[PDB]
């Protein structure tokens, strides 16, 4: 019913909501002081600043034709028509009156607080080749341009928040954070922009829940409850509006337990609603829009007078509403605006924003058109509406006008039709002594810049900033874990503790003793020593070799000096002294077993074992051969046992040049050192055919000893056939004793050390016995 | 100048009797025939539904029409016309006063782009739009166009016909071809995004068609080029206009391609002869689709009966005669200087003009019965109380009447049900065209079925029928399930190469190949790898007939020992020799016979269970009665049976108790077969089993003859030095020499034999041969002195 115009060149139109939705019987009710009429005397002031603007807009003086939409949807499609109706080419409709003014082609639609009636206007224009800009308009529902072709926010939506949001998450090292949203579109598509914001910084959520607002503090307490109840981090997020979130952190009071979170536009500062709950927002961030104060507009609204300014009706009936009085009763002009203090809003610097930003646009285009004119030219007469706004408007370059020096906004349209967002972060500041109040520590213009040591909990020295990591990281361990599902964040589990870090996410093995002080590269077997048997150990086995070294070299003594008595004269004295040299070579060999093991140590060791078994069993049995032949030549019996061993040393001899050995080393445990033991020859068909010659001739042996008769070194003879017995006995003994320790690592080796020297300890002894009792006895 | 009609209730009406030829002036002079036989067939639609008691009987039913020449401003304002007598405010103009009518829904949007411009404003208000020849499917969505209701299917109804028509033909793949700037674009979009969600569906090519030049025809000799390219590809679907259709016809017709790839065309095709002249080749197998073609014998009736003195209501009508051959009107008008034949006087011109009803007429006609049974039901549920139109209509919303919109299940012009989905879409009610040129001469398109919700079609409608509905169903390759296969798809969809798996794995369900466990492999189809019975090693002829006769030979030697045995004691030769030796030498060779014929038999769990002794109590009774004789002669030889019988006794409890050790190792059982060669079509392979017998087994139970016999050696050998009783020591030393050196040849024959997978039939067969051949030797020189005093 009212409409507000101004004479121009190229006028412009407004859609301000000055009336709120009142019901169904009434079309709207009483004007609203905040978001209704300083606006509108914003744009005017903008506007008046405009039109007496020597380097803006110099030759052509732009109007206005602002219509109110009274806060509601029927309502605002009625008012917005007249734009349209406007630039009809019929214009009206032909008809017989029953018994006058032009329209006028109207450029820019600045306006639009809420969000149907932006996205209503939006629908209706986009199509009538008709730029509009908005100044609040937050939702994320007029962002596909198939849907709003021609629509440029100059305040930022919400869901540009969520780069925001993800810059301080990762700014303090966060990953389990959590969240919480409303059940409205908006709080849906914010929360949504999150996720996806989230996910291309690969920052994990612990919760998303979407709260209402006609619950009762049942459902909230119960939200809460379910968020904190999983406890691996102590940083959410709180996207709801200050309506949830203050009930949200009463509940959280509730709890009597507290934690940090970061807050959306919804609960800015917001320090009268919340003030209540002191304690449970003790530490928090919060998100709000960068609103500087203008000194112009305040001194311009201060000094509006309907007197003076009668161009504005619902003006009029603003000043007649905040000032409660009757123009019948003339009233009004006692009470002064100036008795009451001014509050500004955060959307004054919007729309002047908006309104010099389509200035700036219709410069650029008129400068790019017809620069030689300075007035509408003939060809700028009808405007297109289309390029103007995808070649202008989108990309504009202006300087935020009305700010301080010191700050910089530089406010740009993007190519979805959204303003460059300034965000400024408030934190709630403990102070026991004062207040609480907030604090700004950094703004968002284009990266995200704020001091750690203006928040409290973020400077070392209160203490640690919390961290939200849902694990801690490992030291070279157990590998990190591949389970799917938890991918967001990860945990490194334990391994055998026998396996190093093959990769990132492999568990294997490559070679134990020795840690690699690298972080993946390096791998070897074992840094091997020559020497592995321990020196006490090994000390019996040399102590006893030097004992039958002393007691061959004895029994050779005595032998050589008592060489003219009869008993050795009518005897095998070379024979004694090939057995002396024999047992004397047993020595070395136990020695050489026990020395550096290798391939020829242990070829070595083996030959030597072989060779001194096989010649003193040769000589043995040659002796009971002639005991028994002559009682029932040396050269032939000399050579008989040469001949004898030489199979068995044919028979290695052949198994070497068949097989040669080589140092590889295979280890069944999984922590064992990888020097080698005795050989790399394992069990094969070399030691069956060892053991059936000793044992062929260990039945030799028996089967000479069978004599009985002797009458000559009768006590010697039966000394001799007690020591191959004995011999016998520890070789069947040494037999399962090997057989048992065939998996052992040393013990198998000295137990066999130990057996042999026993036997040629056993050997040298029965026959140093009867020549102690000969000579020494 | 719109139409106005008189009506309680008025209706919207957005139709082109005009073109956008020039782009100066907002709609051209001249008219087109489609888009000026619709706004009639609406004017008599509502002077037939306000002329009935049974549909809005106390209302009458206004109209609305205002023609829109799809122009993006003009029929804009026209759109814009309706919204603007529902406020009527008009408070700033004035003149020196009207009454106007709100409207509650819109039979317009006849274009494609315009239902769009129009559904966008229309949906701020609470008017609907019922359109009847929109093609465009993306704004069959209900978020952007919630106020919106189409009376024809869209295009996403005709690809979900195209799905459903290719997957009841045979094959799976076919090349679609569509042109841009059209519904073409988007009729492929919407095949492509309904076939992406399809199973059993596939692409093999995607080609644009473009619009800009076409007279010099070089694209579509390239076109047709690479289409052939892919191999066994014959289905095509085209989306286009008939402008490109005519020329890549002729393009396909003068190339003369030898794929001769089947066509199949779409609602732009249909059952028209313009495209195709003569054309047979190209024409065979050309399946195309095409909507519910009804006629309005009303719409008929009511247009053959007009003239310029009682059809006033419209002002269009007054210059549509021009249109006509060359006639134009001098009451109104002025006459052109290149005719003056006036064509007033007579309608029999427009009979003889050869007009035909279109299809989208009767399209006008359901719309308008549609939203007269919306109103009906409104009136019903609302105000059924009332003498005429209720005020509750003017206070109403819109809401309410796209709701009973929705719920139209009613039949409309013609026998042919109308109603809208979910998201005020008709369901298609499509006719499937096929060409033929076999059964008939004349040019047809003799339908084949209807598709309403199914497919209720003619396989058989074509006349040969065989397996021309078959051929172009393929997996990219020749048809390849034989049993035995692997599907492997990379890179390449809906296909696989045809190429088998390894012969060790057997596929399982067609998709994978598998192994087995051990003793089973693969049969001749590669499906499983099933079980057959071992084979057997009795009756063997070709090499088992010599150690068979052997055995069977042995039987006469030991019956005739055995008789000999307790009979004859009577003389004093084999009254010297042991009585118990030779008896002792009759039960090993008999041991050993046994042992021999037992490895025909096949071995079991209860087999080998007492089979496992019998070999090694074989050999060492033999050896006994060696030592006993070899005891004997150094006891007489000098300067006892009984003990000799003990000792034998002991040297078998010697072994009875390490055969017990050693079986007591392992239960006994039967052992796997071992080999490790291909698989062959008997899949029944020589799978030859035995118990827990090995080569170490067999060397520890024949360990102890060895010893044995190197005893009986070196006894024989001082034996031999004294001869005496007629040389019989000579003789059993020349016996236990030949014996030594049979023995000696058998441990070569098992040794190294590591170059030959028979080795179960044949060193076995060998040892059981050397064994036998020691036996009887032993027996044959010890009853060479029997038979010598028998025959002396």
């Amino acid at each position: 019913k009212k409409v507000l115009t101004l004479e121009g060149d190229l006028v412009l139109g407004g859609l301000f909501p000055v009336h709120q939705k009142g019901g169904p019987a009434e079309d709207c009710g009483p004007v609203n002081e905040h978001r209704g009429i300083q606006r509108l005397e914003a744009m005017l002031f903008a506007l008046d600043r405009i039109n007496r603007d020597p380097h803006l807009l110099p030759g052509v003086r732009l109007g206005a034709h602002i219509l109110d939409s009274c806060s509601k949807d029927t309502h605002a499609l009625e008012q917005a028509l007249d734009f349209v109706r406007a630039s009809l080419s019929r214009g009206a409709d032909g008809s017989r009156h029953i018994c006058g003014d032009a329209p006028t082609a109207i450029t820019g639609v600045i306006g639009g607080s809420y969000s149907d009636v932006s996205i209503q206007v939006a629908n209706l224009l986009r199509l009538f080749q008709i730029p509009q800009i908005s100044y609040a308009s937050t939702s994320a529902k007029l962002s596909d341009k198939s849907r709003y072709d021609y629509f440029a926010r100059t305040v930022p939506p919400d869901f540009f928040q969520a780069k925001a949001m993800a810059e301080i998450l990762r700014f303090f090292n966060w990953t389990y954070v959590s969240t919480v949203a409303s059940e409205g579109d908006y709080g849906e598509t914010g929360i949504e922009a999150f996720e996806l914001e989230a996910r291309a910084r690969n920052i994990c959520v612990a919760t998303s829940e979407k709260v209402g607002r006609a619950m009762s503090r049942a459902a909230f307490e119960g939200v809460v409850r379910a968020l904190l109840q999983k406890p691996s981090a102590r940083v959410a997020v709180l996207f709801t509006r200050s309506e949830d979130a203050r009930e949200l952190l009463a509940a959280s009071q509730r709890l009597n337990a507290s934690f940090t979170w970061v807050a959306s536009d919804g609960w800015g500062a917001l320090e009268s609603v919340v003030a209540g709950s002191e304690g449970a927002a003790e530490g928090a961030i919060t998100i709000e829009l960068a609103s500087y104060p203008i000194s112009d507009f305040a001194s311009y609204f201060q000094s509006l007078d309907p007197w003076n300014n009668s161009r504005n009706p619902w003006f009029r009936e603003f000043w007649e509403q905040r000032f409660r009085c009757s123009f019948r009763q003339r009233d009004c002009a006692a009470h002064s605006l100036r008795a009451v203090p001014f509050e500004q809003e955060s959307k004054i610097m919007f729309v002047v924003n908006a309104v010099y930003a389509m200035a700036h646009a219709l410069h650029n285009m008129h400068r790019a058109l017809c620069p030689n004119t300075t007035r509408l030219c003939d060809a700028m007469r009808p405007v297109n509406g289309r390029r103007l706004y995808k070649d202008f408007v989108l990309n504009v370059k202006f300087d935020a006008p009305f700010r301080p020096a010191d700050t910089h906004n530089e406010v740009r349209f993007d190519r979805f039709g959204d303003g460059i967002g300034r965000y400024n972060i408030f934190t709630y500041l403990r102070a026991g002594s004062g207040r609480y109040r907030y604090q700004k520590v950094g703004y968002w213009a284009e990266g995200l810049t704020l001091d750690t040591s203006l928040i409290p909990w973020a400077s070392p020295s209160a203490g640690p900033l919390p961290a939200s990591r849902c694990s801690e990281p490992c030291l070279q361990n157990e590998v990190k874990s591949v389970q799917p599902g938890e991918v967001c964040c990860w945990l490194c589990i334990p391994c055998q503790p026998y396996e190093y870090r093959l990769d990132e996410f492999t568990c294997a093995d490559c070679g134990l003793g020795y840690w690699p002080n690298a972080s993946l590269t390096g791998c070897f077997e074992l840094p091997q020593e020559y020497i592995r048997w321990g020196d006490a150990w090994a000390v019996g086995p040399v102590t006893i070799a030097c004992l039958g070294a002393l007691a061959t070299l004895f029994v050779l003594g005595v032998f050589v000096r008592h060489n003219a008595t009869p008993v050795v004269k009518a005897s095998g004295r070379e024979l004694c002294y090939i057995l002396l040299g024999g047992v004397f070579l047993c020595y070395c060999m136990t020695f050489i077993f026990i020395a550096k093991p290798s391939t020829a140590v242990c070829t070595l060791r083996r030959l030597g074992l072989g060779t001194a078994f096989s010649v003193c069993y040769s000589a043995l049995l040659t002796k009971t051969y002639r005991i028994a032949r002559i009682f029932g030549s040396p050269a032939s019996q000399v050579a008989i046992c040469l001949a004898l061993i030489s199979g068995q040393l044919l028979i290695v001899v052949a198994w070497l040049v068949v097989e040669a050995p080589g140092t590889g080393k295979e280890t069944a445990p999984e922590r064992r050192e990888v020097v080698t033991l005795r050989c790399n020859h394992r069990d094969a068909s070399m030691l069956g055919s060892l053991a059936y010659n000793v044992l062929l001739i260990a039945l030799c042996t028996l089967y000479a000893f069978k004599t009985r008769k002797c009458p000559e070194n009768f006590n010697e003879a039966k000394f001799i056939g007690f020591t191959m017995y004995t011999t016998c006995i520890i070789w069947l003994a040494f037999l399962p004793i090997f057989y048992v320790t065939s998996s052992d690592y040393r013990v198998q080796t000295t137990t066999m050390c130990v057996s042999v020297s026993l036997s040629g300890s056993v050997v040298l002894g029965c026959l140093f016995a009867p020549k102690l009792y000969i000579i020494l006895f | 100048h719109s139409i106005r009609i008189e009506g309680d209730v008025t209706l919207g009406g957005l139709f082109p009797v005009h073109a956008k030829g020039p782009s100066g002036v907002p709609c051209g002079d001249i008219k087109r025939e489609n888009g000026i036989h619709r706004l009639e067939a609406m004017l008599y639609a509502l002077d037939q539904i306000n002329s009935d008691p049974n549909l809005l009987p106390n209302v009458t039913l206004g109209a609305r029409i205002l023609d829109t020449c799809s122009r993006d401003t003009y029929a804009l304002e026209q759109s814009l016309t309706f919204v603007q007598a529902l406020i009527q405010k008009d408070t700033s103009d004035v003149r020196c006063f009207v009454k106007p009518e709100k409207v509650v829904g819109v039979i317009g949007a006849s274009g494609s782009s315009v239902s769009i411009m129009v559904a966008n404003i229309l949906r701020l208000f609470q008017i609907p739009q019922i359109s009847y020849a929109s093609t465009a499917p993306e704004l069959s969505d209900d978020r952007r166009y919630d106020f919106f209701s189409r009376v024809v299917p869209p295009d996403s109804f005709q690809a979900q016909a195209m799905v459903d028509i290719v997957k009841a033909l045979g094959w799976n793949y076919v090349s679609t071809l569509a042109s841009e700037g059209s519904y073409g674009e988007k009729g492929v979009e919407s095949f492509t995004q309904i076939s992406k969600e399809a199973g059993g569906l596939c692409i093999a090519q995607s080609v644009r068609i473009p619009q800009e030049r076409k007279d010099r025809t070089i694209d579509f000799d390239r076109i047709i080029k690479q289409l052939l390219d892919t191999p066994n590809s014959r289905a095509v679907v085209i989306f286009a206009n008939d402008e490109d259709i005519k020329q890549i016809l002729a393009a396909a017709k003068r190339a003369d391609q030898v794929g001769h790839f089947l066509w199949v065309g779409s609602d732009s095709w249909g059952s028209k002869i313009n495209p195709l002249h003569q054309h047979e080749d190209i024409a065979e197998g050309a399946i195309t689709i095409q909507p519910k073609r009804a006629t309005v014998e009303g719409f008929d009736a009511y247009f053959t009966s007009r003239t310029l003195e009682n059809n006033r209501r419209n002002v269009w009508f007054a210059e549509y005669w021009e249109e006509n051959f060359n006639c134009k009107l001098t009451i109104s008008g002025s006459k052109k200087e290149d005719t003056d034949r006036k064509c007033t006087g007579q309608e029999r011109i427009g009979k003889d003009s050869n007009y035909e009803q279109e299809g989208k007429v009767q399209f006008v006609i359901d719309a308008v019965y549609a939203m007269a049974h919306a109103l009906h039901h409104m009136n019903k549920d609302l105000c059924a109380d009332y003498r005429g139109v209720c005020p509750e209509m003017e206070q109403a919303g819109g809401k309410k009447l796209l709701k009973y919109i929705r719920n139209v299940n009613f039949n409309g012009s013609a026998g042919t049900p109308v109603m809208f989905n979910k998201n005020g879409d008709a369901p298609g009610r499509y006719d499937i065209f096929q060409y033929q040129t076999t059964n008939t001469s004349n040019p047809g398109y003799r339908l084949i079925g209807q598709w309403t919700d199914e497919l209720q079609l003619n396989i058989e409608d074509m006349q040969w029928g065989k397996g021309v509905r078959e051929i172009p169903a393929s997996v990219c390759t020749l048809p390849c399930k034989p049993g035995q296969r692997k599907k492997t798809q990379k890179g390449t969809p809906c296909c696989w190469t045809c190429e088998p798996c390894d012969g060790y794995q057997y596929q399982f369900d067609e998709m994978t190949c598998q192994h087995c466990p051990y003793d089973q492999r693969p049969n001749e189809n590669r499906t499983g790898c099933q079980d057959i019975p071992i084979i057997k090693l009795e009756w063997h002829s070709p090499w088992a007939v010599i150690p068979v006769f052997l055995a069977m030979l042995g039987i006469i030697a030991t019956i005739f020992v055995m008789a000999t045995f307790i009979r004859y004691n009577d003389t004093p030769i084999v009254r010297a020799s042991g009585r118990e030796l030779s008896y002792v030498l009759l039960t090993g060779i008999f041991l050993c016979y046994i042992i021999t014929f037992l490895m025909i038999a096949k071995p079991d769990v209860a087999v080998c269970s007492f089979r496992r002794v019998f070999l090694g109590l074989g050999m060492c009774i033999s050896y006994a009665a060696l030592l006993t004789k070899t005891n004997r002669i150094y006891r007489i030889f000098e300067q006892s049976p009984t003990s000799q019988l003990a000792i034998t006794s002991s040297l078998i409890s010697v072994q009875l108790l390490g055969v017990f050790i050693w079986f007591i190792v392992d239960p006994p059982n039967i052992i796997i077969d071992y080999d490790e060669h291909k698989t062959m079509n008997p899949e029944q392979a020589r799978g030859v089993l035995k118990c827990d017998i090995t080569d170490l087994q067999i060397i520890c139970s024949l360990g102890y003859s060895i010893l044995l016999m190197v005893t009986c050696t070196v006894y024989a050998f001082k034996t031999r030095g004294v001869p005496e009783n007629f040389n019989e020591a000579k003789y059993i030393g020349f016996t236990m020499y030949t014996t030594c050196i049979v023995w000696l040849a058998f441990i070569p024959i098992f040794f190294g034999t590591a170059q030959s997978a028979e080795k179960l039939y044949i060193q076995t067969t060998t040892l059981t041969i050397s064994m036998n051949l020691s036996a009887s030797v032993a027996l044959g020189m010890l009853y060479m002195p029997k038979v010598y005093i028998i025959i002396f």
